RNA sequence: UACCUGGUUGAUCCUGCCAGUAGCAUAUGCUUGUCUCAAAGAUUAAGCCAUGCAUGUCUAAGUACGCACGGCCGGUACAGUGAAACUGCGAAUGGCUCAUUAAAUCAGUUAUGGUUCCUUUGGUCGCUCGUACUUGGAUAACUGUGGUAAUUCUAGAGCUAAUACAUGCCGACGGGCGCUGACCCCCUUCGCGGGGGGGAUGCGUGCAUUUAUCAGUGGUGACUCUAGAUAACCUCGGGCCGAUCGCACGCCGCGGCGACGACCCAUUCGAACGUCUGCCCUAUCAACUUUCGAUGGUAGUCGCCGUGCCUACCAUGGUGACCACGGGUGACGGGGAAUCAGGGUUCGAUUCCGGAGAGGGAGCCUGAGAAACGGCUACCACAUCCAAGGAAGGCAGCAGGCGCGCAAAU
RNA sequence: CUUUAAAUCCUUUAACGAGGAUCCAUUGGAGGGCAAGUCUGGUGCCAGCAGCCGCGGUAAUUCCAGCUCCAAUAGCGUAUAU
RNA sequence: CCCGCCUCUCGGCCGAAGCGUUUACUUUGAAAAAAUUAGAGUGUUCAAAGCAGGCCGCCUGGAUACCGCAGCUAGGAAUAAU
RNA sequence: CACCGCCCGUCGCUACUACCGAUUGGAUGGUUUAGUGAGGCCCUCGGAUCGGCCCCGCCGGGGUGCCCUGGCGGAGCGCUGA
């Protein structure tokens, strides 16, 4: 008897077929272009759509004055209007099934501290965001993998503490700036 | 100990049964009470829930009722005649509930005889309560009663040898007393038969 | 187990407790008392995670052992002793009073009344019976048991009694039309006036209420709490007043 | 994301299995920078255990004459703080493991109208017509003499208390109601006669207990309920009817606030016994069960109560291919877990509930509650000390070591 | 500092702390199944690899080594239940 | 989609009430331990988690759904047995 | 490998598996017929020892041990209980 809790998940799946060239492509792609480390974060927002279009697929076969219907599909989809994925007018169950892969790499603070012209490419974004440089709203952030919902996706800045916002800049120069 | 739990025994269909748990303290049976005929000796067996059971080994005294007068009183016990259930309980004068025994009947006649006026079962001074000086008055309440006075022959043959038959109707084993009724009516005709008979 | 329980763990507690997980083991049992273990509020949780005048469990017993917080207006040094269904929790040290009431959730919520309505509660009537020649009692739903009650009084009834004396001062007779507080079930805590009453021989019987909104239930009997005579409640309600609205109108509500 | 791929031939289309592929848990190999969570002697051996520890408790309110400290600015029952021992309560919950157990456990369901319930919370506690301005005997702590190699062993001598153990009235208290009715008085005191009216003296009385009648205070679907009346019973191993204790302090005899107490009733935690329905494999288990209990009837004993629970007498029943009965199980049951298109399949010793057991079996004491093992009594089995006369045992509590192991922590 | 019975760890912050940033990421693989050598040296049905088909008898696409690459990545390989 | 023209004892223009062959089926309603599982709310710095939290004393969460079979209930009476 | 094909059996070679096994050979747990049977508990007795009553010397004293408590004494299956 302890007071604990042990309640986890896993958050990807294992891809069955482990050596097919085009999912090994196109996932490569993926990691190439948005900056991510390694296919597990690849398979992670494959998981996440996929449980969101699972949630979709079992609303979709009830009468659509059901309750449930009626309450959950306007909770999901303003999730996902209020994370961005999902544009404001389209609002409608359907087209939940028309979100692609890239929309949830593309809310990452990595690509949008690349995206709103903080870095200079992406790789210099995700370096920037795990040396302390980055805050969403005087929270200092260090989380590469932060989506941004778009009451937050306005104030995006520099740190107050950092060299390239408001001062105290680091060892390398200041150690630098000690010639004699 | 003894016990009288369900689980030591076979199934409807008949089959045998392993058992789950041993002995527990509410599935006890405690050893008899052969109450026997004796002057009065009585312990008390301290029971679950903190309880008294009262338990009587031996008895010469219980109070029985006449029931046709409602009349109760506190009479002997003299013999054991017959038990429904065996025999040894007979010849060995075991007191438990529904046997048949014998009681000393001097208060139920000495009742008819204060009641009433009439006499039962047959000294001036029992005449004094017998025959004695009274108004008119009392007279007319005690010569309004005689008229629903004349009792049956199958107890007032008995009141000749001074026994009335009668039967246990406590239950002598858990609280102690030996009370009950006597037998009457078509009651006491059954069980002179069966009297009758066992010899 | 070969006696009585004497602990309670923390997921084996009642879910209106409202308890987290992970402040330790154990729950605390209430004490035996007049309310069931399930349906009641001890002080220390009533104290301790409603009221927050006191953080840890140590001062809800160095709040009580000043003899402050007053149960139907009797002293109470026991910090698990259990409360429920209009126990009246009176403090008097900031002047107080509370009446334990369910919300339309089903939860013990935390509501005021006036320090003049505190002088009496309500009782439901649950058994009728005579004694000791000749004498009627009655026994209420808190276990109070009343000599010489009045000679109209049959079960299922709601008395309103003295919380100084004891003592009952008007009693309401169970019908259709009074309205209706639910003690229970998957209904608890909807407020509505009765429309009907089917009687089964041997078995629990079902009473169907309507709401104030016009929507219907039934539970079954020994869950009824009438509070009133008519439509008129003779109790202060909580703020929803036990209209269950759904989780469609409760959504936006929030909003 | 409802999926396939290599292998029989010189070559082809197929049945087909092997091998691949992905989870998942147990081990093991190689490896290792940060940080939040987190299983961890279950699998084999419910095998054996050194050592420490795991349950004790004092408030204003049960009993202090231990100077053990200490007031009394000192003269009286005791200031006060209080080690010890008596007393009361708890030790029956928690913890740990899964060995037995296959209609058993357990789960939903329904019942106690067939029973008990320490404690809490309300009711009841001048209802009874019959030394009290407070009664008795001891034994502990303490003092003193010792035994035994050895223990939480205790024996003799001397003291003294009680909410320990006892024994017991006063008051309410004027009476009331039933019984018995010698007597007095009024009837239509006509001639037998005759309807009332008081009543002397004496008897029994309330609740609990046991029986035996008569009647129909409220409720139930339904009582042989609850209540009331009558005649009585009431245990020496004994039923209640207050011999206790603190605070506040008085009013012209009467008192307030409490802790403790108990016959009883209620409901509160439960427990116990029952109803309907549900359990994995096996026919190389198709017939089982027995008058010494297998199914039933009557009367009892016993139990907390209902009943073959048990004894006496009588009846010949009971289950069964709709799988009894017997066997297997690396079988605790359930809430649940891993896989999953829909269906399934497999796992669940494991933190919540319910059961069972503390080496194997029994049998008991106290208690409201036990068949208790951080209680006792033996037998079996294994083990420690010994002056060989005897003494004490139980980690499937937390850590730890032995052993078995692929396999588990200070 | 703060946490906390009292320490620890996390968070905050002061001084030191990066060139080859030696502050040096591993485990299995390269015939097919199955993403990746038609390379250079040794052994010559011996040693061995091989879950299956098979490779090895002096141009080994498979053994033993080097180089290159290619999955997974603070992890991956093997054995058994499923 | 809904009702109507085409049972009876009797209680303040009938709510109330004497009852009719059974069941299988269906649809609602009661009671169904929480934890876990789907799931709503909420920036633990994101997340796995957690039940918190929010505004310059006040406001507000701690929902809900499913829980097979057997039992209970009132609406239906095609299909199926008697 | 394509008749200079393929394949069957007995017997002798090797290592590995199960069988009926001569053996009335051992390890073991169940259920047992019969005989003894520790120990707790119940009953029927038992009665070591301890207390109380009762008999008298202890007290001319409130009455001239005349109820008076003061100290008692020691045999009495006495009289009774634990």
């Amino acid at each position: 008897p302890v007071a604990r809790s042990w309640v986890c998940r896993k958050t990807y799946v294992t891809p069955r077929r482990p050596f097919e060239k085009s999912r090994l492509d196109q996932e490569l792609k993926l990691i190439g272009e948005y900056g991510l480390r390694n296919k597990r974060e690849v398979w992670r927002v494959k998981f996440t759509l996929a449980k969101i279009r699972k949630a979709a697929r079992e609303l979709l076969t009830l009468d659509e004055k059901d309750p449930r219907r009626l309450f959950e599909g306007n909770a999901l989809l303003r999730r996902l209007v209020r994370i961005g994925v999902l544009d404001e007018g389209k609002m409608k169950l359907d087209y939940i099934l028309g979100l692609k892969i890239e929309d949830f790499l593309e809310r990452r603070l990595q690509t949008q501290v690349f995206k709103l012209g903080l870095a200079k490419s992406i790789h210099h974004a995700r370096v920037l965001i795990r040396q302390r440089h980055i805050r969403v709203r005087k929270q200092v952030v260090n989380i590469p993998s932060f989506i941004v919902r778009l009451d937050s996706q306005k104030h995006i800045d520099f740190s107050l503490r950092s060299p390239y916002g408001g001062g105290r800049p680091g060892r390398v120069k200041r150690k630098n700036a000690k010639k004699g | 100990g003894i016990s009288r739990d369900n689980w030591h025994k076979r199934r409807k269909t008949g089959g045998k049964r392993k058992p789950y748990h041993k002995k527990r303290k509410y599935e006890l049976g405690r050893p008899a009470a052969n109450t026997k005929i004796g002057p009065r000796r009585i312990h008390t067996v301290r029971v679950r829930g903190g309880n008294k059971k009262y338990r009587a080994l031996r008895l010469d005294v219980g109070n029985f009722s006449w029931g046709s007068e409602c009349c109760t009183r506190k009479t002997r016990i003299i013999d054991v005649v017959y038990n429904a259930s065996n025999n040894e309980l007979v010849r060995t004068k075991t007191l438990v509930k529904n046997c048949i025994v014998l009681i000393d009947s001097t208060p139920y006649r000495q009742w008819y005889e204060s009641h009433y006026a009439l006499p039962l079962g047959r000294t001036p001074e029992e005449e004094e309560i017998l025959n004695k000086k009274r108004s008119k008055k009392i007279q007319k309440k005690y010569d309004e009663r005689k008229k629903n006075a004349k009792i049956s022959s199958l107890l007032e043959e008995q009141f000749q040898q001074g026994k009335l038959l009668a039967c246990i109707a406590s239950r002598p084993g858990q609280c102690g007393r030996a009370d009950g009724y006597v037998l009457e009516g078509k009651e006491l005709e059954f069980y002179l038969r069966k009297i009758k008979a066992r010899k | 187990a070969r006696g009585p329980k004497k602990h309670l763990k923390r997921v084996a507690a009642p879910k209106h407790w409202m308890l987290d997980k992970l402040t330790g083991v154990f729950a605390p049992r209430p004490s035996t008392g007049p309310h069931k273990l399930r349906e009641c509020l001890p002080l220390i949780i009533f104290l301790r995670n409603r009221l927050k005048y006191a953080l840890t469990g140590d001062e809800v017993k160095k709040i009580c052992m000043q003899r402050f917080i007053k149960i139907d207006g009797k002293v109470r040094t026991d910090i698990t002793y259990p409360a429920g269904f209009m126990d009246v929790i009176s403090i008097d040290k900031t002047g107080e009073n509370f009446r334990l009431i369910y919300d339309t959730k089903g939860r013990f919520a935390v509501h005021r009344i006036t320090p003049e309505e505190a002088k009496y509660k309500l009782c439901k009537v649950r058994k009728i019976f005579v004694g000791t020649k000749g004498i009627p009692h009655l026994v209420t739903h808190d276990a109070r048991t009343i000599r010489y009650p009045d000679p109209l009084i049959k079960v299922n009834d709601t008395i309103q009694i003295d919380l100084e004396t004891g003592k009952i001062t008007d009693f309401i007779k169970f019908d259709t039309g009074n309205l209706c507080m639910v003690t229970g079930g998957a209904n608890l805590g909807r407020i509505g006036v009765i429309t009907n009453r089917e009687r089964h021989p041997g078995s629990f019987d079902v009473v169907h209420v309507k709401d104030a909104n016009g929507n219907s239930f039934a539970t079954r009997l020994s869950n009824i709490f009438v509070i009133g005579k008519g439509n008129k409640p003779w109790i202060s309600l909580p703020r929803g007043k036990g209209i269950r609205l759904t989780i469609a109108e409760e959504r936006d509500k929030r909003l």
